[PDB]
């Protein structure tokens, strides 16, 4: 099990951890989370009592280093950061135990959400999308901007995510217009899953990230990017079964977990209309269908 | 975007551009078979361009033989309507191209849009206006070259004749409009109205009869009285 710990918490703030949170008073004695999953990546995830705007909040993996978090007060936020003195980081996490000034990361043993929800979640693959080499954790917030949204505006800043064009050449081949159009297994499974991704878990890997990262802190582009995603597979007449079945149990957690007061803005009508009732797919999320009919009627 | 009555003078200035209109490029008779079951047997269709500024038509004639063996005929029709757009384009030289290409119905954006990725500086539009672009095979000579054709082929006709000689290309595009309009909502009448004085003739190289100035206002209300006509026969008013 791991420990996050926390130099102080300064400022009134909700955190969360994976997919719980809990509030801390100005200056109320907390000193960071314990017993975290060892073997998962975790996302730890802030939005200010005062400012409802921004929520921000870093992903790592326990077993890339000793991460603590700490309130900067001229940048007015928690930063993530690394021990790299090991005795001191052990000395620092035994103390506040001791003293019982943590939460514990408070996993149900029936539970097995944090891992559907991030089964495929690299960490380094993370790093290559939240590009920043120094830190061994990433950055996101609510406002950072795609590659592909600033095509269409700092590239240091930006959530490289795989570029998905339905209307491009890399997703239309010549003499094939009307056909790669309309039947996309093509760009699904020979331009993205053959040449770039290499497999479906690298393909789950993205599409799992996107939408967490729209979940938690309502990123917009990545919601995009997550529709684009599962869009895709939609759109294709010819994908793997076993593919599609994975694809199924994730939609599912994913549908499951997502805050019922949040359909409206994270769920885009069309894409799911198409999946399920309209597109060659239709017949084959059957996990995915019986949850969002039960759950979200409204949307379809 | 979306061309409609507020940019309608956009079409005259000096930018190439093209209408495309499909309405014509998939065309069947629907009959009964032995059986008592119905069946459609496909015709020859086109594809309506237009350079609006030009009069410029290039008529690409849609022989039945494309559809044989294929299945979602209407769906493949935009498909090869676009498909032709794009080979035309090609085979243009590049000061000859359009800027823009607007399609008189929605459902071509994406087709053309797919089939023109390799050109993105030309903007691909839609329209709010009702054209009656559709009325072209009530033109004798388009219908009869179509009906005609044994094979694909691109024929080039100037619809407005050598009107641009003594009138604007505004001026010939609401008359082509009004005459086309007139064609469509009755057909009978509108052709009785072009045709009844034999001393007015269409020229071998022309489309239309070849009326003087006054003719054509003469012409220009009937076909105007033809259509409030049919506006009340059609909602008795
Ligand atoms: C979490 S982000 C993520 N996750 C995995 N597992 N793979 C990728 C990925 C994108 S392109 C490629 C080869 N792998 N991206």
């Amino acid at each position: 099990m791991n420990t996050v710990p926390f130099t102080s918490a300064p400022i009134e703030v909700t955190i969360g951890i994976d997919q719980y949170s809990f509030n801390v008073k100005e200056n109320q004695p907390f000193h960071g989370i314990k017993d975290i999953p060892i073997g998962h990546v975790h996302v730890i995830h802030f939005q200010h009592a005062d400012n409802s705007s921004m929520r921000y909040g870093y992903w790592f993996d326990c077993r890339m280093g000793n991460f603590y978090i700490q309130y900067d007060p001229k940048d007015g936020l928690y930063k993530m950061m690394e021990e790299r003195d090991g005795a001191k980081f052990e000395n620092i996490v035994h103390n506040f135990k001791e003293r019982q000034m943590m939460v514990s990361y408070p996993k149900i043993d029936e539970d097995d959400t944090w891992y559907n929800l991030t089964e495929f979640v690299q960490m380094d693959k993370i790093r290559k999308i939240v590009r920043k080499d120094e830190n061994q954790f990433s950055y996101v917030d609510s406002s950072m901007t795609t590659v592909q949204e600033n095509e269409l505006s700092d590239p240091a800043h930006s959530l490289n995510y795989t570029v998905i064009n339905f209307k491009s050449r890399e997703a239309i081949r010549p003499g094939h217009e009307m056909e790669d159009f309309l039947d996309k297994s093509y760009y699904l499974n020979t331009v993205m899953l053959q040449g770039i991704f290499k497999n479906s878990s690298n393909y789950f890997g993205e599409l799992q990230f996107a939408f967490l990262n729209a979940m938690f802190f309502g990123n917009y582009g990545s919601s995009l990017q997550w529709h684009a995603m599962i869009e895709l597979i939609c759109s294709s007449a010819t994908v793997p079964k076993h593919m599609l079945d994975k694809l199924d149990e994730i939609l599912y957690y994913q549908i499951k977990t997502l805050p019922e007061q949040y359909s409206d803005i994270l769920l885009n009508e069309r894409v799911w209309n198409i999946c399920l009732y309209s597109s060659f797919q239709k017949n084959s999320l059957h996990n995915t269908e019986k949850i969002m009919e039960n759950k979200y009627p409204e949307l379809l | 975007g979306a061309m409609n009555s507020s940019n309608y003078a956009e079409l005259f200035n000096n930018d190439i551009k093209l209408f495309v209109d499909d309405t014509n490029v998939y065309r069947v008779t629907v009959h009964k078979t032995f059986e008592g079951n119905v069946a459609t047997k496909a015709i020859n269709g086109c594809i309506f361009t237009l350079n609006p500024k030009t009069g410029h038509l290039f008529l690409k004639i849609i022989h039945t033989s494309v559809w044989a063996g294929q299945k979602r005929l209407s769906q493949l029709a935009k498909w090869k309507t676009a498909e032709e757009v794009s080979a035309l384009v090609r085979s243009l030289p590049k000061e000859e191209q359009p800027k823009q290409i607007i399609v008189t119905r929605k459902a071509m954006l994406d087709p053309l849009e797919v089939h023109m990725l390799d050109f993105p500086n030309i903007a691909i539009r839609p329209t709010e206006l009702r054209l009656p672009f559709s009325a072209a095979m009530s033109i004798d000579k388009l219908s009869d070259v179509v009906m005609k054709a044994t094979e694909p082929q691109m024929v080039l006709f100037n619809i407005y004749d050598d009107w641009l000689d003594r009138i604007s290309s505004y001026t010939a595009f609401s008359r082509l409009t009004l005459l086309l309009r007139a064609l469509k909502t009755n057909e009978e009448s509108a052709k009785m109205i072009l045709l009844s004085d034999p001393t007015i003739t269409i020229k071998s190289y022309h489309l239309w009869p070849s009326f003087t100035d006054e003719q054509w206002i003469t012409i220009e209300s009937q076909m105007r009285d033809l259509i409030l006509t049919e506006y009340g026969r059609k909602y008795n008013v």
